[PDB]
């Protein structure tokens, strides 16, 4: 057994604990456990509404919401000091991110096939850099592959490892002579400024995991 | 050594009951109030109508 | 070491959470925003 | 005012100061030069033309 | 009608009224559901006016 | 140039323009609208609190 | 070898710095909020999402340097 | 519980299924390539 | 809108009053601004030059004394100004530098007379770039 | 030999503070951003497509030179 | 390790600088803020707690800076 | 003897931050694009090759610069 | 341990610079504010408190830069 699928569990658990014990009998009014849900599907809906904007924008709403919503829920667990990392293995996100670049590629091409490598020229240039235009867009290509995965769990762990390090600073700054508790209130408001820094750090780099491949989808659906 | 981000966990915990939650519950009460009485004034505008 | 553990289970998860939510989530908050219209709109 | 040929009012306009231009709220909205005195040279202007139009 | 405006008058459960009362009343709000997700119109025309989005952005 | 602080307010800085380019005008087209546009005739006479008097001087 | 952890050190010293780039870009990111509301004050909340997710691009570049320190450091 | 609806992930989100098992075997050739670091 | 709406506004005779417009072209305090079908609602008051209004059709040429160019939030931008002018006839050199050295005698004057003969002066030699 | 992947640790700390005015560059983008809609409301979603565009090229520009840190890092 | 601590300590004073761009950083948003209230006067209690939200998050990048000569210093 | 390709590491370290410009450079290029047309919204058909004109001869350069650490990393 | 306090002095001298920084944004600060009172001298020291409180805590930055320099050579 492995403590990362039991936290793969627990996170279906969670979810299971969003909508079921929420819902009061089926109710019209909307409760406040429901209010959150509510403002989460509007502020997707209106969101990818105006993102990709397409005829057939909602046929891939649910699939931006789904891959929010992971990231969403896994930076809610690790905020525990007493937790290992959820989404801080950069394998496993970076994965995902070549996963759905991947299924991007193979989207356009069906859909689109030799005029899909019609994205290559963004405008009408002159001569001299028309092909090397090209070169800078294959070059940025992968670039829109490979950094959105390497740009959300290096944000993971770069957090509470530190709130690891920094606790460390706690067991550096409390442990040498009696009056570091004298004036050792700052320590404390430093990494309740973490906090708050870690709360975004999970919650808006999921909405720019959201909002950087709703721009992919708008790019690998629609010619330019 | 890992019981002080505990520390630090549970005074922002209180800090997010002294100040987030009231936030929250006004929102929710608000909207709460505004649906119901949509929800209630659109009925009693058409019972009147059928009155018509 | 747990390159295909963490893969594995994260594909199954993924899938599982693509035809869950797809499934059962955004339809069950539709029927709410259908219904309050149908009311509103009478 | 001449309501018609054969009517007519004694009619008020009022005139807004420069000060009251940039307090007013719909104003942001019209991009402008802080550094042209714009509104100290368009209320002189539309003094010039309420007073223009009043005449005539 | 008077009967409708009697029934109106003590059959109001503006509080407590199901969701799924509302799908068995009417099911035309099932099949505007279910047509809704499948053809892919997961915009809500029309809601947003008297029902506002109430989201973050 | 300093007009705003020596000289015209920003309507008689326009004012003065209109007259320079009605004065620069071609003399076949100068037409009596643009004489009689520039035919200042109107007197300004300062009165005070007590309704005194000052010059009745053309403006 | 003396020298290599040494080496692990200082790199790690002279990437550290790159988050100043963070420090300065998201700053001006705020300034032009502020010219976002004082020209502006009826298109805040249209921006207040989409000055702070310009945030989360910036933050995240400067993020993107320590954490290269600490694979040095580790 | 919840109303079960026949939401379309078959006829729409097969490339990213297919991307997913084509990266389980990119793992296969990783994990059998450069797993013994 | 599809172009834009032009009101050309004179004290004597308001020549253009919506017409649908390509570009405009005039003298601003920020210089010679050329605006097109849309742009930010924006106020400018216009300085003594040449302004140049391209449609559907071509581009006319016209003198301005200065006014303002004020873009109505519909697309509508409202030149109000004073005096409309030719295409070159209305300009004639012996009337402008003849009364121009005048102007330079005037501007030796009073302030009063000074500053606005200095004013003249200006005028006469933006005129200078209409005689061309 | 053991000063040669020394001096690659120090060369990867050199080639990692690249990111840094392009970790000042897009958010200054963003800050024209804030000062597009602001100025212009109805260019809000035109400019907001190219502008990602350009945040992603201003990206692309402070970037490699990371990965630059990284394969110098094996 | 007569040489180790030694180059410590100078990665530590390398990576103190690096707050540069908060000494730069909150002081310009503080700047339009300056700007904010002059070219409108009733919005400075609108966005002053935005301006310190404008602060906070601007700061503590830095602060990441001396942690580095914090830890470098020290282990 | 051992730092004739260490030395090279170095260099391949310092000799790609030249980005770090562009990272600076083309974002103004977008960003004078963004308040530029935010200005004039009609001017963008206008504007849009030309400034993606004025983007790409203008990013190269740098792209030169890692280009030379290429070759001394090879 | 003849190199190790003279790496701290050298060390105190390289932490010793971010003060540029500091002087640049408090510099900036009182830009603006003469930039401000030159529009506004009607309110003049309202924003004055707030300028000279948000000068303090910036400048206190590069403040706690040189402590660290004074610390760093003890």
């Amino acid at each position: 057994l492995t403590t990362f699928s039991l936290y793969t569990i627990i996170v279906l658990l969670v979810i299971t604990s969003l909508y079921t014990l929420t819902n009061n009998n089926n109710k019209i009014i909307g409760s406040r456990w429901l209010i959150s849900q509510e403002a989460i599907y509007d502020t997707i809906m209106n969101m990818t509404k105006g993102q990709i904007g397409g005829k057939n924008w909602g046929l891939y709403f649910p699939m931006i919401f789904t891959l929010f919503m992971f990231i969403f829920i896994a930076n809610l667990i690790s905020m525990i000091p007493y937790s290992f990392a959820l989404s801080a293995h950069l394998v496993f996100i970076i994965s995902l991110s070549i996963v759905i670049w991947l299924g991007n590629t193979i989207l356009g091409l069906y859909k689109h096939g030799w005029v899909f490598f019609s994205l290559f020229v963004p405008a009408g240039t002159p001569l001299p850099l028309v092909p090397l235009l090209v070169i800078i867009e294959t070059l940025s290509y992968f670039a829109r592959a490979i950094s959105l995965g390497l740009r959300l769990g290096s944000n993971i762990l770069a957090g509470h490892l530190l709130m690891v390090i920094l606790a460390g600073l706690t067991f550096n700054f409390m442990l040498i002579n009696l009056f570091t508790l004298v004036f050792g209130f700052v320590p404390l408001a430093m990494i309740l400024a973490i906090m708050m820094l870690e709360f975004a750090i999970g919650i808006i780099q999921g909405y720019v995991w959201a909002i950087l491949t709703a721009s992919y989808l708008k790019d690998a659906v629609y010619l330019h | 050594d890992e019981s002080i981000l505990l520390l630090t966990f549970l005074g922002f915990t209180g800090l997010v009951a002294k100040y987030l939650a009231p936030a929250y519950k006004d929102f929710a009460d608000a909207r709460m109030k505004k649906v119901s009485d949509v929800l209630n004034a659109s009925r009693n505008k058409h019972v009147e109508a059928v009155k018509d | 070491f747990y390159f295909m553990n963490q893969l594995t289970y994260g594909f199954l998860l993924m899938i599982t959470l693509l035809i869950l939510f797809s499934q059962f989530f955004l339809p069950m908050i539709l029927r709410l925003y259908v219904s309050r219209l149908f009311i509103s709109k009478l | 005012d001449p309501v018609s040929s054969l009517s007519f009012e004694p009619s008020e306009k009022p005139i807004f100061n420069a000060k009251t231009i940039e307090q007013s709220p719909s104003f942001g909205k019209f991009e402008i030069d802080t550094d042209a005195n714009v509104p100290r040279d368009l209320f002189e202007y539309t003094l010039a033309n309420q007073m223009l139009t009043a005449m005539a | 009608l008077q009967s409708t405006l009697d029934n109106i008058q003590s059959a109001r459960p503006f509080d407590e009224l199901t969701v799924d009362d509302l799908t068995k009343i009417k099911p035309e709000i099932d099949a505007k559901v279910e047509e809704m997700v499948k053809k892919g119109k997961w915009d809500v025309p029309g809601y947003k006016d008297r029902f506002g989005n109430l989201n973050v952005m | 140039s300093a007009w705003r602080k020596a000289g015209i307010s920003y309507a008689a800085y326009l004012n003065v323009a209109a007259q320079a380019i009605r004065s620069s005008l071609k003399t076949e087209l100068q037409t009596a609208s643009v004489l009689n546009r520039s035919q200042t005739d109107a007197f300004y006479t300062q009165y005070k609190n007590g309704t005194a008097a000052s010059e009745p001087t053309p403006i | 070898m003396q020298l290599v952890l040494a080496a692990k050190y200082i790199g790690a010293g002279i990437s550290t710095i790159g988050l100043l780039g963070a420090g300065i870009g998201i700053a001006i990111v705020f300034a032009a909020l502020i010219n976002g509301v004082s020209r502006n004050p009826s298109i805040k909340d249209t921006v207040f999402p989409m000055a702070i997710l310009g945030f989360a691009l910036s933050e995240a570049t400067g993020l993107f340097c320590l954490m290269v320190s600490f694979l040095l450091l580790f | 519980m919840l109303k079960r609806f026949p939401t379309p992930i078959l006829k729409v989100y097969w490339p990213f299924f297919v991307a997913g098992a084509a990266v389980y075997y990119g793992m296969s050739k990783a994990a059998d390539l450069s797993s013994n670091t | 809108s599809s172009g834009l709406k032009l009101q050309f506004a004179l004290p004597h005779e308001t020549l253009y009053s919506g017409s649908e417009v390509t570009q405009v072209n005039l003298p601003a305090k920020s210089g010679r601004i050329g605006v097109l079908a849309n742009h930010v609602p924006t106020v400018e008051q216009l300085l003594p030059g040449v302004v140049e209004v391209m449609e559907g059709s071509n581009s006319k040429k016209f003198f301005i004394s200065g006014g303002f160019a004020t873009v109505q939030p519909d697309s509508q931008l409202c030149v109000t100004a004073i005096e409309a002018f030719p295409l070159e006839s209305f300009s004639q050199e012996n009337i402008k530098n003849l009364l121009a050295e005048a102007k330079k005698n005037v501007s030796s004057s009073d302030a009063r007379e000074a500053a606005e003969a200095a004013i003249q002066v200006e005028v006469l030699e933006n005129l200078q770039s209409v005689l061309k």
